[PDB]
């Protein structure tokens, strides 16, 4: 049944003017995928946590150009989202288990 | 800060949404099918004097839950409203893509172009250029055929795209 498909550091961007924010950690279950956020603070180190159903979730491929690299984006109201992996292997994993899992899903239903 | 103008390519499979996209950015076209997932291309641009980007979302044709397709149309600003003149049927599935486009977007007047592609392939043509200005002037927007292949509009749907852009944004300013 319900597993860890897939997990790992990424570091997100602002997707209109592509400023980096933080380093978030991403853990891809077999039907959605937890994104966790850590954002220092004053006296109260933030954190956000979102999780993203495969089934509402907008998977977009970030072609390379300059201020951008190995970036993927996730669109899901109201968010937009931008990550970097740390290289193109770990990018293209992450949007080949993306893909799958969400695939699974529906010869699933 | 350059402004930024969000694109989203709109239409059935094989109408040459990808290809339309490539040739504007990289000024290439290839003949082979590449089925698309979801792209997203940014490419930096002279807007009438200004210095601008300008951001594509090429999707697939066919999405299989509709909320994630509402998500791809729901982060754009204009819509480039794809069919093929060679596949009729491909010119049937627009008022759909419309309908999705207007609820998503809650806004009648919201950026939109129809665009006829495959100009090149004239001696297939399956779709009429007067059916298609009728259906574009009922829906009150332009029509504008183009060829991926040889570039003709090409530069042309994009910014007139943009302009329509920029006007909403001018206003509802
Ligand atoms: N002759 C000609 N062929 C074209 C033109 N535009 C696209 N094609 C061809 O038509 C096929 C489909 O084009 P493509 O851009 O992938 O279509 P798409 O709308 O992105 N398909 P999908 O939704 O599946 O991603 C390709 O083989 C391509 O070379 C055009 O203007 N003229
Ligand atoms: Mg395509």
């Amino acid at each position: 049944g319900q597993y860890l498909v897939y997990n790992g550091d990424l570091v997100e961007y602002e997707a209109d003017h592509m400023a980096q924010l933080q380093r978030v950690h991403g853990f891809l279950m077999n039907d959605c995928l937890l994104v966790a956020t850590w954002l220092p603070q004053r006296r109260g180190m933030y954190r956000y946590n979102a999780l993203y159903p495969l089934d509402r979730l907008a998977v977009v491929n970030v072609k390379d150009n300059p201020p951008m690299k190995d970036m993927f984006k996730l669109l899901m109201f109201p968010e937009s989202r931008i990550f970097q992996a740390e290289n193109a292997k770990i990018k293209r994993e992450w949007l080949e288990v993306l893909e799958e899992t969400k695939r699974a899903l529906s010869d699933k239903r | 800060s350059l402004a930024l103008h969000k694109v989203i390519m709109v239409g059935s499979g094989g109408v040459g949404k990808s290809a339309l996209t490539l040739q504007f950015m990289y000024d290439e076209f290839v003949e082979d099918y590449e089925p698309t997932k979801a792209d997203s291309y940014r490419k930096k641009v002279v807007l009438d004097g200004e210095e601008v980007q300008i951001d594509i979302l090429d999707t697939a044709g066919l999405e299989d839950y509709a909320a994630i397709r509402d998500n791809y149309f729901r982060s754009g600003e204009g819509f480039l409203c794809v069919f093929s003149i060679t596949e009729m049927e491909s010119f049937a599935a627009t008022a759909d893509f419309r309908e999705q486009i207007l609820r998503v977007k809650e806004d009648e007047n919201v950026p939109f172009l129809l665009v006829g592609n495959k100009s090149d392939l004239e001696d297939k043509r399956q779709v009429s250029v007067e059916e298609a200005k009728n259906r574009a002037e009922q829906w009150n927007v332009n029509y504008v055929e183009t060829s991926a292949k040889t570039r003709a509009n090409v530069d042309k749907v994009f910014f007139d795209l943009m302009r329509e852009i920029r006007a909403r944004k001018m206003e509802d300013s």
